[PDB]
RNA sequence: AAACUCCAUAUAUAUAAUUUUAAUUAUAUAUAAUUUUAUAUUAUUUAUUAAUAUAAAGAAAGGAAUUAAGACAAAUCAUAAUG
């Protein structure tokens, strides 16, 4: 279509009007334009080509193959920055991806809390604020293969809220010990269990439990007695919320099997006074507690 | 259909519940009102990856579904 | 096979998750199971008469 | 009022929830219309089954989870519903089946019926090895010219002459056409068989009903064998 | 990794004022197959299946490139380069 100069002069710059007038006097109005299916000269979008894009066009003053300035008339005298920043927002962040602005502020506890919430439905706040994690065993194991010895990191950790809830987790990684601890921390939260506590300080009576080769002899203790037990048992009691306990380990003193044996003993070898009373149809009285009651 | 529930007749994928994010995360969830009518609200990607655990599992042949 | 404990005590294990705060929201089944306790004795029972004859 | 998030599909916990839901929808139709009779022209092998490809169904049927046997099961039910008698079909069936019909309507074909030219001549090109042949076939009395020369002059081997005649011998029209063959490149064998191939392609315009006999004789197939650089 | 692909082949469009003529050509783009369909037979894990034959449709019949690991402490210090 051929347009009158008035209309074209309200949209296009004066410098380009002469070209439009000459083109409207050389191309007849009845020209039947054909589409080329071999060479694509024009872009895939519509463009009048009246404005120079700061990114999609060559930078004015920059040297390049099609620069029209003379070699002594370039206007780029600073070379410390990228000449043509990305267009639009200034980034090409894929949809659904986040700029890694902060790194090292990520918390393995928070990474466990987010993943576990999505996978199991546990509350992230409880994991990141109420739980304490303590590594118990950290060693390197190896598998002999045809290629050669493949080393792996093994981590056994215990988590607990110091208020009855305790869990044991194991993790393996061929890359680094930190990844093994992350997996163990992840596993431990999934294995969280409640353990009965007498007066929320000790166990109900005495326990003689056999876990594989480990013989565990745990005795309840008076208030203010403290934890006088194997070091592995000490850490578990701290996370579980046991304050007073005595005991000895016989036969096998393997740390891994002591930790698992202890957790198993605290659940399978204890019976609350309430559970004993209901099963037997009898009243069980704590004489020490009654002595100081009204 | 008559309980507005769900069923599986072909195969129970081992890990459907314990490994739900690697098996069932891709499938679509929806929000519904108290009348079980779709609210039509678009769900944030956070809400569409969370495990959706059954409240009750009925097993016709437990000997083959350990 | 050993008498399983964890299938009939889902209510008690769940109750520990809620009391501690590990689970924020009570499951829908929680109230239903509490009102209808599972049978958890799994005992062998003697019999003193043949019902047929 | 209270709102909750629930799985969209009843088959959410299955291996392929998307495929199982679609199969269930088709199965309901096959149950609701179990009585409707099927086409008796199915014995006549009605040529209508434009179903979407396995890859196209994978967009809607679970993607990677989709198994070939699952796609086969979809086609057995789509065809069964499709083969219901057209008079006795209903909108419900057609609506459900519509989503599974392939779509290639926006584009068209590039083939135009071949016809004799202003002088009644059928022009076809043939190629064998490095040779090419352009023949002009017209109705006549069996006169042949190769590059303006007599057939016995240009082709000395009788086996080459017999190859040129074979397409005309198949349709038993050796004395019904005049051939003006022009050939270039390769040697006598390539040129003779390139002419043979071109005559067969030019004879189909005179009677398109004989294409099947020409194809069965092997004269409408382009021989692909060429000199191969040793590897 | 396979493949996707590129090549070859078949066809379509564009280009050549058909004396740079080979238009029976040249070279850009696109399409096509990893062929498809029914039918009888023979086996099967018999089913929404394979092996065969049969009719039908089709030009449709061939190649390529690259690497994953490891061994010969295999050749090269004479293609050049280093202690
Ligand atoms: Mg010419």
């Amino acid at each position: 279509q051929h347009y009158d100069e008035s209309l074209l002069s309200r949209y296009y710059p004066e410098s380009l009007l002469k070209s439009i007038k000459l083109a409207q006097q050389t191309i007849p109005e009845d020209t039947k334009f054909r589409v080329s299916r071999n060479v694509e000269f024009a872009p895939p979008y519509l463009d009048d080509f009246t404005k120079i894009h700061p990114f999609w066009d060559y930078k004015p003053g920059m040297p390049h193959l099609h620069a029209q300035e003379e070699n002594n008339n370039f206007s780029i005298f600073r070379w410390d920055q990228v000449q043509q920043p990305l267009p639009g927002e200034g980034n090409i962040l894929p949809p659904g991806v986040s700029l890694p602005n902060d790194g090292g502020r990520k918390s393995k506890s928070a990474d466990v809390a987010a993943g576990l919430h999505k996978q199991t439905g546990v509350d992230p706040d409880y994991i990141t604020r109420k739980l304490t994690m303590k590594p118990l065993v950290m060693k390197r194991v190896s598998n002999q293969t045809g290629k050669g010895k493949i080393a792996s990191f093994y981590a056994l950790v215990v988590v607990g809220d110091k208020n009855g809830m305790v869990g044991l987790g194991e993790g393996k990684s061929r890359e680094e010990m930190s990844k093994a601890i992350f997996k163990a921390h992840w596993d431990a939260v999934r294995n969280l269990k409640e353990i009965p506590r007498y007066e929320n300080r000790t166990i109900y009576g005495d326990i003689d439990f056999r876990y594989h080769g480990v013989k565990l002899h745990l005795r309840s203790a008076k208030p203010g007695f403290g934890l006088r037990v194997n070091h592995v048992i000490f850490e578990i009691c701290e996370c579980a919320g046991i304050k007073d306990l005595s005991g000895k380990v016989y036969k096998s003193r393997n740390d891994m099997n002591i930790a698992k044996g202890t957790i198993e003993a605290f659940t399978k070898a204890q019976k609350t006074l309430d559970e004993v009373a209901l099963g037997r149809g009898k009243k069980l009285v704590d004489v020490r507690k009654v002595y100081y009651s009204s | 259909k008559k309980t507005h529930g769900y069923y599986v007749s072909t195969r129970w994928i081992p890990g459907t519940l314990t490994n739900s994010t690697e098996i069932s995360g891709i499938w679509e969830k929806q929000e519904i009102d108290s009348n079980d009518n779709p609210t039509e609200r678009a769900l944030s990607p956070n809400e569409t990856s969370k495990q959706v655990k059954p409240d009750l599992l009925v097993v016709l042949n437990p000997t083959e579904n350990r | 096979m050993k008498i399983q404990t964890n299938a009939v005590n889902v209510l008690q294990r769940t109750s520990a998750y809620l009391k501690s705060g590990l689970l924020k929201e009570t499951p829908a089944w929680y109230n239903v199971v509490a009102s209808i306790p599972p049978s958890t004795k799994f005992t062998r029972e003697p019999r003193f008469k043949n019902p047929s004859n | 009022l209270p709102r909750r998030i629930v799985p969209k599909l009843a088959t959410f916990y299955s291996a392929n929830p998307n495929h199982e839901d679609r199969i269930n929808r088709l199965e309901r139709l096959l149950r609701k219309y179990i009585k409707l009779p099927s086409q008796n022209n199915n014995e006549a092998q009605q040529t209508k089954a434009p179903w979407i490809s396995f890859d196209e169904y994978a967009l809607i049927g679970g993607g990677t989870k989709l198994k070939p046997t699952q796609y086969t099961q979809l086609l057995y039910m789509l065809n069964k519903l499709h083969n219901i008698d057209p008079q006795l079909t209903n909108d419900e069936i057609t609506s459900e089946l519509s989503q599974y019909y392939k779509k290639s309507s926006m584009l068209s074909n590039n083939i135009k019926i071949k016809t004799l030219d202003e002088f009644g001549r059928s022009i076809a090109v043939g190629k064998r090895k490095s040779s090419t042949a352009k023949v002009f076939v017209v109705r006549g009395t069996g006169e042949i010219l190769v590059n303006g020369r007599q057939l016995n002059d240009y082709f000395l081997k009788m086996k080459d002459r017999e190859s040129i005649m074979y397409p005309l011998q198949v349709i038993e029209s050796v004395g019904k056409y005049n051939i003006f063959a022009t050939t270039s490149g390769g040697g006598p064998t390539g040129q003779a068989e390139s002419i043979m191939h071109a005559i067969a392609k030019a004879l189909v315009v005179f009677n398109p009903l004989l294409k099947s006999r020409l194809h069965k004789a092997g004269v409408l197939t382009r021989d692909y064998r060429h000199v191969e650089r040793k590897k």
